[PDB]
């Protein structure tokens, strides 16, 4: 696989920790999940003209991100995968 | 299929079928999505047959002691039903679990006659039921 | 044929791919298809003045893309061809 | 939780601190809280191409920030930990 | 209350200044007050990579500003401390 610049390729964790008190159980509130594993990373960012300036993440990072329309979503041979612009990534 | 009944009469009959068949009822009122029901949650029967208005499940492949426990539990509710209308929406279901349903197809020479015949077939069913609980003299 | 910079021309692959269940057939739900296959790549991208900027895709790639308002179409010999900008293209 | 450029990470103090009158116990009345105890600071600011430029905040301070669009919440140790930009921060 | 670059900090003066008439007193109609007095000034303005370029305002001056959404407010000592950009400030 091969990301097409600015892009980071990840996969999200499962939606909501159903045990999050310690013992207390829950169903689903119907949110999503902010945590993902990084699978592949773009060359950098082209615009501003001074080189292709590289991204901050690497493969095998566990990232936290803003789960909005700058994140894109896909299904490869049954696997959940996602592709964002780096500007939605908040932290490792 | 769509479900039998309306209100929680619907939920009740779906859980009767679940305990007959050995399955699980999935509900949002039990906090689970249907997106994940397992090869352990699916109910089973010796056969099933369907037509335009009815569905017949021919013998439960579920846990025999839980099937019998369900038949006993509906009869337990018949002995504490909070009205005659409650006692109906419980008694419907003991026979449908324990063996099935019988039907008398009524016949007569006119429609005024068909209605007196149907009335006498009810009245004699109510009287025989009344004899089964208190005896005869 | 030659796209007039930042733009890329592709054929779409199969829509709501009705065989993709395993044994089970799927019908349709109101998605379309993220998978395209490239027919013509533009004359770079005329911005920032330090030459024309590049494009990274080629003719004969199979590409994952975003189904946004940047995606257009066009009619070649009576067939459809999709036309977007590389800013909707995500990965190979 | 290594913040991903421009971003800062802080834990907010108790929202509507029910004592803002003096002696008088003023209650909940529709306020928020703006004071954040700093936990981490980002990889600098990377845009403008003239290398990376610094941020003027530091770990262990209490910063004043607005309840802005860059403010997201998240979970370490069962605390609420929040991520935002140096632009969402107003002052010390 | 050190404002975190481009921003400036002032006290607001008399709300709907009821003596702005003459011998006759003017009322309130739910405006606010463009007249302030500076408490602190920020580091300067950074952008275009060469150190920092100045602000024309200064600490202690009795400045006039656009009393609108650029201007924020905050709670030192139970004053209203206004936290604006220099770009909110119109004149001395």
């Amino acid at each position: 696989i091969r990301p097409l610049h600015d892009r980071v390729i990840v996969k999200r964790k499962e939606v909501e920790t159903k045990s999050a008190g310690g013992i207390v159980l829950t169903g689903s509130a119907a949110a999503k999940s902010t945590r993902g594993e990084v699978l592949a990373v773009g060359n950098g960012r082209i615009l501003e003209n001074g080189e292709v300036k590289p991204l901050d993440v690497k493969v095998g990072d566990i990232v936290i991100f803003n789960d909005g329309y700058g994140v894109k979503s896909e299904k490869i041979d049954n696997e959940e995968v996602l592709i964002m612009s780096e500007s939605d990534i908040l932290a490792i | 299929v769509k479900a039998p009944g309306f209100g929680d009469r619907r939920k009740a009959m779906l859980q009767d079928i679940a305990t007959l068949t050995g399955g699980t009822v999935i509900s949002e009122e039990i906090g689970m999505e249907l997106e994940k029901a397992t090869l352990e949650d699916l109910g089973q029967a010796k056969r099933v047959v369907i037509n335009k208005d009815t569905t017949t499940i021919i013998d439960g492949v579920g846990e025999e002691a839980a099937i019998q426990g369900r038949v006993a539990q509906i009869r337990q509710q018949i002995e504490e039903a909070t009205s005659d209308y409650d006692r109906e929406k419980l008694q419907e279901r003991v026979a449908k679990l324990a063996g099935g349903v019988a039907v008398i197809k009524v016949g007569a020479a006119t429609e005024v006659e068909m209605k007196e015949k149907k009335a006498r077939v009810e009245d004699a069913l109510h009287a025989t039921r009344a004899a089964v609980e208190e005896g005869v003299v």
